[PDB]
RNA sequence: UUAUGCUAUCAGGUGGAUGGCUCGGCUCAAGAGCUUAUGAAGGACGUGCCAAGCUGCGAUAAGCCCGGGGUAGGUGCAUGGAGCCAAUGAACCCGGGAUUUCCGAAUGGGACCUCUCCGUAGUGAUCAUUCAUGAUCGGGAACGCUCCGAAUUGAAACAUCUCAGUAGGAGCGGGAAAAGAAAUCAAUUGAGAUGCCGUAAGUAACGGCGAGUGAAACCGGCACAGUUCAAACCGAAUCCCUUCGGGGACAUGUGGUGUUGUAGGGCUGUUCAAACGUCUGGCGGUAAAAUCGAACUUGCCUGGAACGGCAGACCAUAGAGUGUGACAGUCACUUAGAUGUACGCCAAAAGACCGGAACAUGUCCCUGAGUACCGUGCGUUGGAUAUCGUGCGUGAAUCUGGGGGGCACCAACCUCCAAAACUAAAUACUCCUUGAGACCGAUAGCGAAAUAGUAGGGUGACCGAACGCUGAAAAGUACCCCGAGAAGGGAGGUGCAAAGUGCCUGAAACCUGAUAGUGAUGGAACGAUACGGCAUGAAAGGAUCUCUGGCAUGAAGGA
RNA sequence: GGUGGCAAUGGCUAACCUUUUAUCUGGGCAGCCGAAGCGAAAGCAACAUGUGCGCAGCCUUUUGGCGAGGCACGACGUAU
């Protein structure tokens, strides 16, 4: 959250910079499927590592897969098959950032995770 | 002198009598008066703060070895304090008690708002500034748009009088600006398309409020920056039958 | 100055670099130095010394306001469109303790019938009303 | 094969400018504004599995517990190995607690000893008291009040003056403080507390009448507020503590009445009725994290990577922005707008509490003392014989009274009641909070884009830097050869691009090599002009342009 | 000085109110300057052209006429 009570660059860029662990929770939001936010009153919410997701930007466009993992700090989500091939060989897996992928199935193994997309 | 009334389908439906604000002459020199009046005015102090540079104790070693007169560290050779040394105060630099403002009388200034708005109504000089439209100056509006509360509707009466190009000009043309602008909070460089004048506070100040480059005011706030920004007059103004009938004394 | 159009000459319009240096490139700071080396430039701007008479309390001393007869006899038609003054019987009876006037000197002409009633008129500015056809009556 | 060299260009090294970016700085505005013996701020030392600096915390030691928000990851600046914590809801933010070594107001004694001695276990010093208990001590960016108090400098010297009641010092102190309800300002008749702002005004006034210094009233505004004691008369009618038994203060006066000027109050009588104020109350505002909040991520093209070009579809009380592998209203955070909100803050209705205002009355009573005033000296002031302060000396009157009305005294007239006391708001400042900027953009802006008051310097008071940038993603160079080698080099690969670990672009100075010209007979401001040799002349320069001739007209001149 | 506004029935407003957050619009007649000067002060108080010449300009038998501003007098206020 940064509002339009400050408009320059220079304090957004701060408030999100430092922001606490609390509020980059919500840095990890994508777009979901259409099927999604028709289904569950929002437009959109925030993508836990084991949900399908589909890259729609990037080198890895269209690649649906399961988030391997997540990082609050840095908002950087790591897609299973989105990967990258190093001078070794092994398949190191790769960050992409959480508003270039685009959510299609979901992860509820947590109950606490309905009302963490709405209210 | 007079013309005509358009209603929401854009149509003109009334000959309408414009007020004796408009039949002024044009004057350049006093809307640039007035609006670097008016800009100046909005302006703000700045400055370093007040020892920039100067807070050290430095004295100069005096003659007898080898090196320059400047200022010097007591306990050390690198200079201090003076405008030529590195880290030394700003010689004239800006001051926070400065009055950048300017002064223009009230009559003069009157004067040069009445000149903007008489402006208004001349197709040669709306045409001249940018501004992409067909319809015919000046462009009143039947008191209906005060009461329009979403900004459909305002594009429909856009559309309706010939004005939305200049809208879609504004949109389009939104440019990012460059330089040391955009760090400090001036990204993208703007145009004026539209300025609605409403009798009153009504929804139309909350409709047109967010068209691009669209200024919407009552009559009340008519700077003549507004009028002509940039000291230049031929604003593609949009006025309604409520500000030309609270318009007759405007600036007399 | 206009900085920008001596960028380059150096000097910038002093002519030597040894003028511009301090007080001593004017005589002084203020305007000193009247008795000795700016005599001359004292006369010419009144910095000349002495002092010459004295003054009375502003308390007691008074700077009366004054109108002169020609200026009241050609705009009184403008006081009565005004409400200052009032037309009887053809003789424009105007007040000076409302207009703020307390003195009437007579420079000028009067043509009208004008009663002039005032603190104090001037003999001539009276003798220019009495010749008219009006009055003048000290009003307190 | 001309070395040492010279000049111009090119490649590379050293180097870190320019350009671009920037979580920093500065300035202005708006809020909010004290903390500390219930042991602060500040410091020393300790504190992490591998932890050196900074930051946080204190032997429960980068933490512990509880209520609220958030919910899937967390394990600081600083995404290394191995573990740990977390769906018994952590991390993180708000609120309330616990722990909180030593020093420090430091306070049981003591400090060249941040520790040490006595332990009889710590209330050190000064104070109030009923000797139960309580107050003060230190810090706070500036502001506020009180007192003390220079010189440079200006006068073109310099002493009165100015600089300037400035700089500096001592005491006190809060969110504001001081001021404050006329012994006032006026002028012939008025106004009606104070502060601050504008103006009066560079005017009056002061002054080697030099240089300079320099108000107030009237008036227009911000904001509006009036009262309490001493005393007359009454006389313990009271006040504080408490174990609710009682104790203490007080007749050297607790308390009631009363508080002022065309005089007021008390005593005598009469008439009306009771204003403002204190307390209870929390309807309603305000109020913690935080909640919701529109509509594309559609086709082709280039691209590593689309926010882009060409087409296409939508939102806009929401086109302010920031991030995103390039220009994003429609991807995320958001934004206009609606919400929730404990403790606290304000708070009107509805009630209880004491009562206030006039009238007539008079040989009656009270109404602030080393005070008002005066003489003299000094400082200060614009204050001039006419500012205020206070050192010494003097020193009244009591309503049939006293003061003022810019030298004094007399008279008239006008105006007020001192020497006792309180009092919001308007105002001032910025440690802190938020916003904004024709501000700076890394040699600038704070000194510090903070492992910065740090490294370092000084015995000490104190002085005081430099250091920003990989890439979209580490994909941070596998394997092989040389090498003694975890150095380094070649080959090779990742990467659109080495951009190849202070790594973006990568200037010049300086250094190394190559190319062109010249060069071991040669004269110097390194160049200007003209003509030639050698090399280049692809682009951006010419194509009736370049070279060589004939013909026509040919100014000045003229064989 | 150059450019402008308003202009003897003059000009400007300052603080401040209005801010829908520093803009701006409408107010704000206190006050400053001009409007009468001379004089230390008390105090007194003037020309709304009486006259001559004459540029630009207009008219004109092209030499003259009228002539804003300009120049030179006359008259008047006040101090000595
Ligand atoms: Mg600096
Ligand atoms: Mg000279
Ligand atoms: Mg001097
Ligand atoms: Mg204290
Ligand atoms: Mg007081
Ligand atoms: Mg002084
Ligand atoms: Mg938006
Ligand atoms: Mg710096």
């Amino acid at each position: 959250m940064i509002a339009m009570v400050s408009k320059q660059p220079r304090k957004q860029r701060k408030a999100r910079y430092a922001a606490p662990l609390h509020i980059r929770q919500k840095f990890m939001g994508a777009r979901l499927s259409e099927a999604l936010t028709k289904e569950y009153g929002t437009r959109s919410a925030a993508v836990i590592t084991g949900d399908t997701v589909k890259v729609m930007r990037g080198d890895f466009k269209g690649t649906e897969g399961k988030v391997q993992s997540v990082s609050l700090m840095d908002g950087t989500i790591t897609v299973d098959g989105v990967i990258s091939t190093k001078v070794d060989g092994t398949e190191v897996p790769r960050p992409l950032n959480p508003s270039n992928v685009m959510i299609t199935k979901l992860e509820m193994k947590d109950g606490r995770r309905a009302s963490s997309i709405k209210k | 002198a007079t013309a005509k009334t358009i209603d929401l389908t854009g149509k003109a439906v009334g000959e309408v009598e414009l007020p004796a604000v408009f039949d002024a002459d044009y004057r350049p020199d006093l809307i640039k008066k007035a609006v670097l009046a008016a800009q100046a005015n909005r302006l703000q102090p700045y400055g370093p703060r007040l020892y920039s540079g100067m807070e050290t104790s430095a004295r100069g070693w005096g003659s007898g070895r080898g090196v320059s007169h400047v200022p010097r560290l007591v306990n050390s050779s690198r200079a201090a304090r003076v405008p030529h040394a590195k880290g030394g105060r700003r010689a004239h630099p800006p001051k926070p008690e400065a009055d950048r403002s300017e002064k223009v009388n009230t009559k003069e200034r009157r004067y040069a708002i009445r000149s903007a708005i008489a402006a208004t109504t001349d197709p040669t000089l709306v045409s001249l500034r940018g501004h992409i439209f067909e319809a015919e100056l000046p462009i009143v509006a039947v008191n209906d748009l005060e009461s329009l509360e979403r900004t459909k509707q305002v594009i429909e009466f856009l559309e309706a009088a010939g004005l939305y190009e200049d809208v879609l000009r504004a949109k389009y043309g939104r440019h990012i600006r460059a330089g040391r602008g955009k760090l400090r909070g001036r990204k993208y460089k703007h145009k004026k398309s539209v300025l609605i004048v409403a009798g009153e506070n009504t929804p139309i100040l909350k409709a047109a409020r967010n068209l691009s480059g669209v200024d919407v005011v009552t009559v009340d706030s008519l700077n003549a920056e507004l009028l002509a920004p940039g000291t230049h007059a031929g604003r593609l103004t949009v006025w309604t039958e409520s500000a030309i009938g609270k318009l007759e004394g405007a600036f007399q | 100055m206009d900085t920008k159009k001596f960028r380059g000459s150096r000097t910038c319009g002093g002519g030597t670099h040894k003028n511009r240096r301090g007080a001593g490139n004017r005589g002084g700071r203020g305007k000193a130095g009247g008795c000795k080396h700016h005599f001359v430039r004292a006369m010419m701007r009144g910095y000349s010394y002495g002092k010459h008479g004295f003054k009375r309390p502003d308390e007691v001393s008074r700077d009366v306001s004054i109108v002169n007869v020609g200026e009241l006899d050609e705009l009184a038609s403008y006081l009565v469109e005004e409400g200052l003054a009032e037309v009887k019987d053809g003789a424009y009876h105007i007040n000076l303790e409302n207009l703020g006037i307390e003195k009437v000197l007579g420079s000028g002409r009067v043509t009208k019938n004008l009663v002039v009633t005032s603190e104090e008129f001037s003999a001539s500015a009276r003798e220019k009303i009495e010749n008219a056809g009006g009055s003048c009556i000290d009003a307190e």
